[PDB]
């Protein structure tokens, strides 16, 4: 990484300005710089890291939508190299992320705050590739998210309250994997409703500002559950 | 293409 | 260029695939290896490369502003240095396009179509230019510009008729040029007012499509009049 | 700022 020169701080308050200038790719590299510092990441910081590549996968999977969908309503070899080509960059960032994840990133996260957020992001990355991915190779990658999701919901189960934003996100995501990705859509609803229902039973614990985040996660697993059934 | 957790 | 091995057609799909993916950096990459082919553009190829640029400069120039005024406002060195980086980033890509323009589309460009919309183009690479540019350096960036428009609009007032929209498009930017880098604001309105009327007063012989296209422009040009006075 | 020719 050129962001070796580069101070931790100035580094972070570069990834600040860029969020704000809504340059992600830059983002993003000042994020990963900072990772690669080697210091563990505050709540803040991982939230700066998610935004960035979020942002430049996203962008990545909406062009690759759009020209897979072009590639098929066409059962020239242009749209098939280029749809590629996307899909290569994207699987370059997905391996980047995941790359961080397991250098060092996880295995020195030592409170459940930390460690389910980062072994959700896994689960969301290899999520990602799952999607392009086509035939045996793609069972291991869909295995490998299962997997992380699902040692994050067990930490997330032991050590977080129900209304835990990060609990909620994660328990919506796997939901997602696996109504799209696994083809278990009743395991998809389960975990939506039971989720849902056990948020709701505890929002009378939280202060008004927990509450709208909590009610805000919720209401994304309601709109799911809605197009679901 | 189900909605998974928004970037804000 | 990358794009020297790949077909000047296959470039051209590419760009187009691109822009529908709204992979805007891409489809400039793509425009720039068919204009490297060395032969004219037509007219949707004009506008491939036209779109492309004006999408990735915009993006540059917007965050360039959001960082610029960042700067203001706190009258640490990380906003000054990232503020320089995305305008070094933004002078590149106009001085890109120029040398796009000036090797050789300008002078192979016969017709008055092709030649006032890419002098119309140069004018307003200069006038990005200008709008990052500090003290004398800027006098001269200026001068280009308004050379550039100049010179287009001498040959759209003998070549095009008055509802023609690239001189339409023209009159709008150059009267931009004129209110926003000039600091002659009353040029900038007569201009405006001027272009508006004799296409009104043209209007009557336009086609309903063609008239669709004129009487779009001629709103922007009300809308800035309103604006401006 | 004012509004140059949008790029549709
Ligand atoms: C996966 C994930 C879950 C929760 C957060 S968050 O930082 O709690 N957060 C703030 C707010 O509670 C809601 C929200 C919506 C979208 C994105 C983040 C949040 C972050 C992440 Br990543
Ligand atoms: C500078 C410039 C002027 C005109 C065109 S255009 O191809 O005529 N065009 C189509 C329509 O008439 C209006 C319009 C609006 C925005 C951008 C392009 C157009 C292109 C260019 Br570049």
């Amino acid at each position: 990484g050129a962001m070796g020169s580069m101070e931790r701080a100035s580094l972070i308050q570069k990834a600040k300005l860029a969020e704000q200038a809504e340059r992600y790719e830059d983002m993003a590299a000042f994020m990963k710089g900072a990772v690669e510092k080697g210091e563990e990441l505050s709540c803040e910081e991982r939230n700066l890291l998610s935004v960035a590549y979020k942002n430049v996968v996203g962008g990545q999977r909406a062009a690759w939508r759009v020209l897979s969908s072009i590639e098929q309503k066409s059962n020239g070899p242009e749209v098939r190299e280029y749809r590629e080509k996307v899909e290569t960059e994207l699987q370059g960032v997905c391996d980047t992320v995941l790359g961080l994840l397991d250098s060092h990133l996880i295995k020195e996260a030592g409170d459940a705050e930390s460690r389910v957020f980062y072994l959700k992001m896994k689960g969301d990355y290899y999520r990602y590739l799952a999607e392009v991915a086509t035939g045996d190779d793609k069972k291991r990658i869909i295995d490998s998210a299962r997997s992380a999701y699902q040692e994050a919901m067990d930490i997330s189960k032991k050590e977080m309250p129900p209304t835990n934003p990060i609990r909620l996100g994660l328990a919506l995501n796997f939901s997602v994997f696996h109504y799209e990705i696994a083809n278990s859509p009743e395991e998809a609803i389960s975990l939506a409703k039971t989720t849902f229902d056990e948020a709701m039973a505890d929002l009378h614990t939280l202060s008004e500002d927990s509450y709208k985040d909590s009610t805000l996660i919720m209401q994304l697993l309601r709109d799911n559950l809605t197009l679901w059934t | 293409r189900t909605p998974s957790l928004p970037t804000p």
